[PDB]
Formats: C-alpha cells, structure tokens, sequence
C-alpha cells in the first residue's frame, strides 16, 4: 500500500518515561516533550503547516501508564525481553575535507527503548550540537533512534559511537574516519 | 490545520 | 534490570488517495500484540489470551465501538487531509557526486526524498554494480551508495544517471578514465 500514518505511544516502568510521536512513511512528523509539555516538530517548518495541543498526548500517556500497571498485575510481573540493537555510523552528505557534515549513528531493531549513547572523538567523549531523534516505531514493535554529531572532515581524526544498552554483555562501538 | 488523536480507555 | 513496556500504535494505511483507508489500533505489552481493532474486521480481536477480557469488554462498549468503526473518517481521512497540505507530496532532489573507493567507482546520491529512485551506471551495464539500498538519514532524506567495479580503460567515460520524481529532468555525473 501507498502511505502510512502511525501515532506511536509507549510507557515503561520503573524508568517512568513516556514517548508520544506521529510517524509518516517511516520518518517522524513531530513528538510531545513530557518535561516541556510542548509539540516538537521534527523539522521546524512543519509548525507552519499544522498544530497539535500537547495536553491530549499527556492525557493519553497517563492512560497508557494505568494500563501498564494493570497488564503487569495480570501478567504476573513477567519482564520485557531485552533485544539488543544493530548499529551503523555513516556521513550525512558525501565527505569533502574542511566542509561541515553530520555523522549519523543509527541504532536499529532493539528493545526496550532505553539507550546510553556516547559520541567519541579520537577516544575523547564529545558533545557539541549533538542531537537525537525520539525512539522510532517498527512493525515488529522493536525500535530505532538516530544520533547526529555535527563535525568537520579531518583525515587524521577517528569518531566512535558507543551504546550501553543492557541487552549487551559489553558496549557496542562502531568507528568511522576519512 | 490541526492533527487529531485517538485515545484508549482503561481496564478495571 | 527488570523493565516493563507498553506500546499503543494507531495505524492509518492509505492507497490510491483516500479511497482505500485501513485503521489499525494495536495494544502491545512487552513487544507482543495482545488486542487489535482493525477497520476491515469491524471489532476488537484478542490475539493472545491476555486480550479476551478487554476485547470482550470493548466490543460490549457500544459507544466506543462506533468511535473505532468511524476512525477511518474522523481520524485517518482528517489527519491525511492535513498531511496532503505539506508532507504527502514533499520532494527534495538529491546531491549526486562520484569518486573512487578505499578500480571501483562510487556514485553517492544524497539528500533525496521521497525514497523511490532509479540510479544506474553506463560505459556510454548490469554486472559489477553493488548498492547499499535505500538508507533513512532520519531528517526526511535518503542516501544510496551505488558503486561499480571498472578496469581503468584509457579515455573511456563512466556516467552515473539518477531519475528521481524531485525534478522530471534526470541528474547525470561523469568520470573519465
């Protein structure tokens, strides 16, 4: 079929985190921030073409929570099975030395939706203009998330994306250079 | 131009 | 160590505009679909035992059932209306550039949306051509690394050709040997 519009919510205990997002043909439209209780368009431009009062999603999320407590009691506190992710580090544009680019770390086919992702420059942790998508939904109910390191091609310069998912024995780490 | 949401109800 | 997870996912599938609209409500506990309302069925179906009571109870809720039955209109058709206005027909043309690897040349289509594309090589062929496939960059752009092995034959031209529905006119980029 031609197009898809997924409204994906989740709640998880005891980390007590929510996500409420809208997807289209695989890319996020917007999501609601639980802390700032505000709509957050994936691209700023979408704010111009539509709106969504965030209080509806926090209503829903708070109904998701109660339903979690119920299913746990009903399921005899059987935990979620941790499925660990696969990973890809790759440049956003083609690489040309001295010209700004973005390094994408894409984390795929994992559950549950918790990640400790750490971007690394020549072995030194690095955070400058770092961004990440929300946890994106999949048809098998596992997840994917996108991490972005704004960076400058360099030849003599290696970047590592490390993830401390507790579906892993040891950190998963993928390198990239010129 | 407004997106509209479906809501779940609860379980006793 | 003991995490417990619950996913609600409301799905609208559209074909041929909005003359084919499928609604899917799914309740997913620890990654297993338990109960699902599907518009083409018209009622909740318990996928696992854990559902029965809810599906039973929800189909008994005559008022909510009509809400769900009607969602292909009030929810799907509506939300698609709003999308048609910017998202649905979003095009963004690629940024096609060629170079050697690590002979083996690499046609690098970048920044294109939506995904569907036709990348090809020529010697002014099929064999020697290796693609990554379509790659979500998560910013509503795709890329694709279509590479091609080649003996560096003297004064021969390799053209990488890219017809995407962004601009009717095909982008093409050359590399002389």
């Amino acid at each position: 079929e031609d197009h898809v519009i997924i409204q994906a919510e989740f709640f998880m205990e005891p980390d007590l985190t929510g996500e409420f997002m809208f997807d289209f043909d695989g890319d996020e439209i917007f999501h609601v921030d639980m802390q700032k209780k505000e709509t957050v368009w994936r691209l700023e431009e979408f704010g111009k073409f539509a709106s969504f009062e965030a209080q509806g999603a926090l209503a829903n999320i708070a109904v998701d929570k109660a339903n979690l407590e119920t299913m746990m009691k009903r399921s005899n506190y059987t935990p979620n099975t941790n499925v660990p992710p696969e990973m890809t580090v790759f440049p956003n544009k083609a690489v040309e030395l001295g010209e700004p680019n973005i390094l994408i770390c894409f984390i795929d086919k994992f559950s549950p939706p918790v990640l400790n992702v750490t971007w690394l420059q020549n072995g030194k942790p690095v955070t400058t203009g770092v961004s990440e998508t929300v946890f994106l939904p999949r048809e098998d109910h596992l997840f994917r998330k996108f991490y972005y390191l704004p960076f400058l091609p360099s030849n003599e310069d290696v970047y590592d994306c490390k993830v401390e998912h507790w579906g892993l024995e040891e950190p998963l780490i993928k390198h990239w250079e010129f | 131009a407004s997106f509209i949401i479906r809501s779940m109800p609860q379980e006793t | 160590p003991a995490h417990f997870l619950y996913q609600v996912k409301f799905e609208c599938q559209f074909s041929n505009g909005t003359e084919r609209v499928r609604y899917l409500h799914r309740s997913i506990y620890n990654g297993q679909e338990d109960v699902r309302f599907d518009s083409d069925v018209g009622e909740f179906r318990a996928l696992t035992e854990l559902g029965r009571p809810r599906a039973e109870y929800w189909n008994s809720q005559k008022d909510y059932l009509e809400d769900e039955r009607a969602s292909v209109d009030t929810y799907c058709r509506h939300n698609y209306g709003v999308l048609d206005g910017f998202l649905v027909h979003r095009q963004t043309a690629p940024t096609v550039t060629v170079f050697p690897a690590k002979n083996l040349l690499v046609c690098s289509v970048n920044g294109f949306y939506p995904g569907p594309i036709e990348v090809r090589w020529l010697r002014d062929e099929q064999a020697g051509v290796v693609s990554t496939g379509l790659i979500r960059n998560g910013d509503w752009t795709f890329q694709m690394l279509v590479m091609l092995e080649t003996v560096p034959r003297s004064g021969e031209v390799y053209t990488c050709h890219v017809q995407h529905p962004s601009s009717s006119s095909p982008v093409t980029v050359e590399w002389r040997a």
